[PDB]
Order: structure tokens, then C-alpha cells, then sequence
């Protein structure tokens, strides 16, 4: 995803 | 006071929290682009948030995906690909969750699914993408508003990307455009969408118009869709049938005779400004595919063999209906307005003259008969209509076979020249600044  | 907050900002009358709301924004694209289209993607996706917020969101993340100037444009759909997959593969993921949940119209999902498609199609980088797109047209599960937002977003697609990248495909999405313009749709607004959507992929679907199975269930398709209840629909289904003109010539003798002209000729007729456009478009669109054929076939003739494709003088044979309304269309003058507008008289008159340059020289005594009962008209339109129309077979039948006709007229073309009416007076100007300009 976007995040880790 | 967060980016819900922000986005809404984007439409309040005040200047100053706009130019605010504006200032942020363009930061967020700058200095944090990844989540900025991530969280722009999540609030488009939730029903829950404003339809305010939504359509800004969706307009943001459009607008860091596309611009009208292809330099621009290039780079922004670089600057797309250069993000993290990762980050892509969930702003892919949110806006296309979102088709079928949004309640206002048009949809601001397919615009962004339309934006990141166009960058990605081109280097196989969202291959599901059109599957899923025909998969919620055609299965006889999804919504009203499941159909309508696909076949608005492959609508977009189609419209901007190269259909270079789509004939691989173009029996797939064929498929569900056909599938939302069946009659046995109860939407018109799904009907409408898939109608546009369809306008669009004519361009790589030559595959499927030289199948005369599959050409003629389009055709019917289109057909049934002049006769839509709903304006938008028809005016949709119309423009198809004037690009169907252009891009498929060759196969219209099995429905013109029996359907087209009906269709055209009526819709020319229409008092719906939008479509009389059309059926005047169509008609100027056949004068002009058959004039290109004069050409190739006349060139063809120096090579004493035949030419690839023939003209079968549809323009000529309609001379008999299209000069009257064309004439009489000419009587919709605008007393007030924009010499740039585009209304039914402007599309007439160029039509004519093309009709003119068609059918060469069958086009004066067709014509003359409205000049004569109205060059000297008290309303100052039909008085104009008969000096335009005049002005328009000008160009056409041969140069000496015109002279005659120039003789007596003359002396009234002069006259109107200090016509009352300035727009006759200007009209009277430019036919005889024809004359003395052609014909020496």
C-alpha cells in the first residue's frame, strides 16, 4: 500500500 | 478542518479562502503527491463523504493525471508512472471502488480511472482494468449506476487514448457499450453513456464492421437509439451515425436506402437546434466522402484501372430533399447574434455549398426556385436566405454555365447591397464579392  | 475540509473550500464564494483552499492543494501535489492522491482516491471512494467533496476530490486527482497541453500532459502521466507501485496499485484500487456508489452525475471516478488508464495502458501497467470495466456492464447483476459509471469511464478511455491500444480488445468492450445501447435497457442514462461511449470506439472496431453479422446488430443498435425519448440519447446516437458515415462509406447501401435518409432528413427537420446540427452534419459528411472518391477515382482513371473504393451518390440523389430545408434553414437567421456561432443556419449554408461542389451543376435549378419567390422578401431573413443561398451554388456548377445566371442577378445583388437589413447588406456583399472574384 501507500505505507510500509 | 481536514482535507474534506480543504477540498470544499475549492467551491466557497469566498476569494479569499479559495485562493486558500487553491494554495494548499497545489503543495500537497508538490511536496507529498504519493498520499495526497491516496487520500484524494479515499474520499472519492466513501458514499458517505459530500458530493461537493467527492467531484473536488475526483477533479484534484484528474487534474495531476492530465492537461489539455500535450507537453504538460506528457509530463504528468510520466510523474505518475514514476510513483511507487504500490502507492498506484491503491489509487487504482480506490477509484475504481468507487464506480456504482456515487449518486450525482456525471461520475468523477471514470475521469481519474480515464487519467491513470491513459498512462498505463500504453505500457501494460493495468492490464486488469478493462476486464473488470466490461465485467460491470455486463453482468446482469450490477446497478443502474454500476453501468452507467463504467460506460462513461471506457468512454473516456476510448476518447483519449490512442485506439492504436484498444483493437486488442475492441470485441471485449464492444461488447458492453452494445450491451448498455440495447433497447431492452431501462436506463436512458446508461443508455446515453454507452451511446458515447460507442461514438468513441468506432475508431478500432473496423474488425467488427466487416462482419456484416455483427455491422448490421450495430447499426440497429444505433438506429433504435434516434428514436430515444431522451434528447441527449438520440443527438448521441445521430453523431454516431454521421461518423459511421465517414469511417464505414462502404457499407452504407443496405441501411441508407431503407433507414439513414429517413432518420437524417427528419432530424434536420427537428426543431432541437443540437440535432437538426446533426442530420446536417451527416449529410455534409456524405458530400464530402464522396467528393474525395471524385478524386480517387478520377485519379484512377489516369492509371486506367479502378479505383479501391466507388461513390454511390447518395448526395445526389437527396438533392431533391436536402435543398429545400437546407434553403429553409437558412431562414433561422440570428438577428442578434455571433458571427462564430455554430447553429443549424451556419451548418446549412456550408453544407450547401458543399452540396454545391457535390451535385456541380444539378444544384442551381434546384436552389434558384427559393432565390426567386424570396430575394425580394419583406422579412428581411427569407431576403437574406435568397441572397445566401445564391452565394453558395457559386462554387460548382461550371464556371461558364454560371455567367448566365450572374447576369440577372446582378442587378438586384446590387440593390440589397443597400438592403435595410445589415445583415442582408453583408450577406449581398460577400455573394458578390464571389462573383466578380471567380467568374471574371
Amino acid at each position: 500500500g501507500l505505507f510500509g | 478542518m481536514e482535507l474534506i475540509t480543504i477540498l470544499e473550500k475549492t467551491v466557497s464564494p469566498d476569494r479569499l479562502e479559495l485562493e486558500a483552499a487553491q494554495k494548499f492543494l497545489e503543495r500537497a501535489a508538490v511536496e507529498n503527491l504519493p498520499t495526497f492522491l491516496v487520500e484524494l482516491s479515499r474520499v472519492l471512494a466513501n458514499p458517505g463523504n459530500s458530493q461537493v467533496a467527492r467531484v473536488a476530490a475526483g477533479l484534484q486527482i484528474k487534474n495531476s493525471l492530465t492537461s489539455k497541453d500535450p507537453d504538460i500532459k506528457a509530463q504528468y502521466q510520466q510523474r505518475w508512472l514514476a510513483i511507487d507501485a504500490n502507492a498506484r496499485r491503491e489509487v487504482k484500487n480506490y477509484v475504481l471502488h468507487t464506480l456504482g456508489t456515487e449518486t450525482y452525475r456525471p461520475s468523477s471516478a471514470s475521469q481519474c480511472v480515464a487519467g491513470i488508464a491513459c498512462a498505463e495502458i500504453p505500457v501494460n501497467q493495468w492490464p486488469e482494468l478493462i476486464p473488470q470495466l466490461v465485467a460491470n456492464v455486463t453482468n446482469p447483476n450490477s446497478t443502474e449506476h454500476m453501468k452507467e459509471s463504467t460506460l462513461e469511464a471506457i468512454g473516456y478511455i476510448c476518447q483519449d487514448i490512442d485506439p492504436e491500444q484498444l483493437q486488442d480488445k475492441s470485441n471485449e468492450i464492444l461488447t458492453a457499450i452494445i450491451q448498455g445501447m440495447r433497447k431492452e435497457e431501462p436506463s436512458n442514462n446508461v443508455k446515453l453513456a454507452a451511446t458515447n461511449a460507442l461514438l468513441n470506439s468506432l475508431e478500432f472496431t473496423k474488425a467488427n464492421f466487416d462482419k456484416e453479422s455483427e455491422r448490421h446488430f450495430i447499426m440497429q443498435v444505433v438506429c433504435e437509439a434516434t428514436q430515444c425519448p431522451d434528447t441527449r440519447v438520440r443527438v448521441a446516437a445521430l453523431q454516431n451515425l454521421v461518423k459511421i458515415m465517414s469511417l464505414y462509406y462502404q457499407y452504407m447501401e443496405t441501411y441508407m436506402g431503407p433507414a439513414l435518409f429517413a432518420i437524417t432528413i427528419e432530424a434536420m427537420k427537428s426543431d432541437i437546434d443540437e440535432v437538426a446540427l446533426q442530420g446536417i452534419e451527416f449529410w455534409s459528411n456524405v458530400c464530402d466522402e464522396e467528393m474525395d472518391l471524385a478524386i480517387e477515382a478520377s485519379e484512377a482513371a489516369e492509371q486506367g484501372r479502378p479505383p479501391e473504393h466507388t461513390s454511390k451518390f447518395y448526395a445526389k440523389g437527396a438533392l431533391q430533399y436536402l435543398v429545400p430545408i437546407l434553403t429553409q434553414t437558412l431562414t433561422k437567421q440570428d438577428e442578434n447574434d455571433d458571427d462564430d456561432d455554430w447553429n443549424p443556419c451556419k451548418a446549412a449554408g456550408v453544407c450547401l455549398m458543399l452540396l454545391a461542389t457535390c451535385c456541380e451543376d444539378d444544384i442551381v435549378p434546384h436552389v434558384l426556385p427559393f432565390i426567386k419567390e424570396h430575394i425580394k422578401n419583406p422579412d428581411w431573413r427569407y431576403r437574406d436566405a435568397a441572397v445566401m443561398a445564391f452565394g453558395c451554388i457559386l462554387e460548382g456548377p461550371e464556371p461558364s454555365q454560371l455567367k448566365p445566371l450572374v447576369i440577372q442577378a446582378m442587378p438586384t445583388l446590387i440593390e440589397l447591397m443597400k438592403d435595410p437589413s445589415v445583415v442582408v447588406r453583408d450577406t449581398a456583399a460577400w455573394t458578390v464579392g464571389r462573383i466578380c472574384e471567380l467568374l471574371p
